[PDB]
């Protein structure tokens, strides 16, 4: 964090040397529920003749999706968060 | 204090090192055992604390190479520059059929344990053991082989390092009781990972029911232990019925021989007196199972142990379910 600044210009400028279209992540760490964990943004206009590259992201959401056993992974992080949790005895 | 021996504390293994680990999950080294990566980490209160792995990949097309080290060289500057050192603590293969500790992983350990002592070697066993029981098996090297160094040799110090008689039933050290620290941020996606966004738990937590239904689990454990168990124990046996042989039914031949010449020959020699016992390769205590295999005793003990807690625990709800 925090949300769109003139640094999106900037590590837009550095990613454009690669030159796909851009993902950019942006994890707000703040401790109320109302703030977004992280917040994906793409640029539109990125028209680019202009001046750097124009910030107008588009509206994306985010999800979690992989793996099944890598999320069992993390649902054995939820329930130590919660509190350990050790691996004895989990059946 | 529960730390380890003479130089070395226990290990705490961070979630986001386990995470790491799941993402080379048991591919890329499915039925072969590949070195999945190295756990790297740094001593702190009463244990050590992997803090981050790198994985170490390897040309595993249907078989394992071994590749040139600019991967591991680049990576660990890799992890340098942006976060802490190279810190290798140990390593983690997974890696094929539910935890096992081979004679390989006993000799790359023996290199890796003499060379930094502050070292542990992990067993990362998800859903193939039938999770099941000890899916982090830590074990370090005893150092008492670490001061009898090499090495084994097939008749001169297998005999007298079995005299020795250090460990093979070797401790393991607990890995986690306690709060980490780095619980943090993760514990602050649990609230809205649970109820308005249960999508992708409720996914995780819902792999149980098809864990019991289908296809033949723990059939198939009790299958692949009917033969990789039947395997080692016929091996021991055979292995164990050439060597006492030598031991005793040679012996018992040959000194039945030495009745025939009375046990000396005064004027000359005494020569087929002398030729007796002259060497067959094992004279005693054939080392290699008595250490190493008796390690994968322990370990098929344990895959037994593990395969009928939860055949003991259906025996329990199925019963009692249906009694309602």
């Amino acid at each position: 964090g925090h949300d769109i600044t003139e640094h999106s210009v900037l590590i837009h400028e550095y990613y454009s040397r690669e030159a796909p279209n851009p993902i950019h992540l942006t994890v707000d760490t703040s401790l109320q529920n109302g703030r977004m964990s992280i917040k994906a943004y793409v640029s539109t206009s990125m028209g680019v003749p202009g001046r750097t590259m124009g910030v107008m992201f588009t509206p994306l959401t985010v999800k979690y999706a992989y793996y099944d056993t890598e999320r069992i992974g993390v649902d054995l992080i939820m329930k130590t968060c919660f509190s350990p949790n050790r691996v004895i005895g989990l059946s | 204090g529960g730390s380890g021996d003479s130089a070395v504390k226990q290990v705490q293994i961070d979630g986001l090192v386990v995470l790491k680990i799941i993402k080379h999950y048991q591919e890329e080294g499915q039925g072969t055992e590949v070195v999945q990566g190295v756990l790297l980490g740094l001593v702190v209160e009463d244990r050590l604390e992997i803090t981050n792995c790198f994985p170490f990949p390897q040309h595993t097309e249907d078989d394992a190479d071994f590749d040139e080290v600019q991967y591991q060289m680049e990576m660990m500057r890799s992890l340098r520059h942006v976060n802490i050192d190279h810190l290798h603590v140990g390593w983690y293969q997974s890696t094929y059929y539910g935890s096992f500790v081979t004679r390989a992983l006993l000799d790359s350990q023996f290199s890796y344990q003499h060379a930094i002592e502050e070292s542990v070697v992990l067993i990362y066993d998800p859903i193939k053991t039938a999770q099941g029981s000890l899916s982090l098996k830590a074990y370090r090297l005893t150092p008492k082989l670490m001061e009898v160094c090499k090495e084994k040799d097939f008749s001169p110090e297998a005999l007298k390092k079995a005299n020795i008689t250090f460990e093979h039933m070797f401790e393991e050290v607990p890995i986690v009781i306690k709060n980490s620290h780095l619980i943090n941020v993760l514990m602050w996606e649990l609230e809205k990972k649970s109820a308005v966004a249960d999508k992708h738990e409720l996914l995780s937590l819902a792999s149980s029911n098809h864990l019991g239904k289908n296809l033949q689990l723990l059939m198939d454990r009790v299958d692949e232990m009917s033969q990789d168990i039947v395997k080692y124990n016929t091996y021991m046996r055979n292995t164990s019925k050439q060597q006492q042989q030598k031991h005793q039914y040679q012996q018992r031949r040959q000194q039945e021989n030495m009745q025939r010449q009375s046990r000396g020959e005064p004027p000359l020699p005494e020569e087929d007196l002398s030729k007796l016992f002259k060497p067959p390769q094992p004279p005693a205590r054939m080392d290699s199972l008595l250490i190493a295999g008796q390690i994968n005793t322990y370990c098929q003990n344990i895959k037994e142990f593990t395969a009928q807690n939860l055949g003991k625990l259906f025996m329990a709800q199925a019963l009692q379910e249906y009694n309602n």
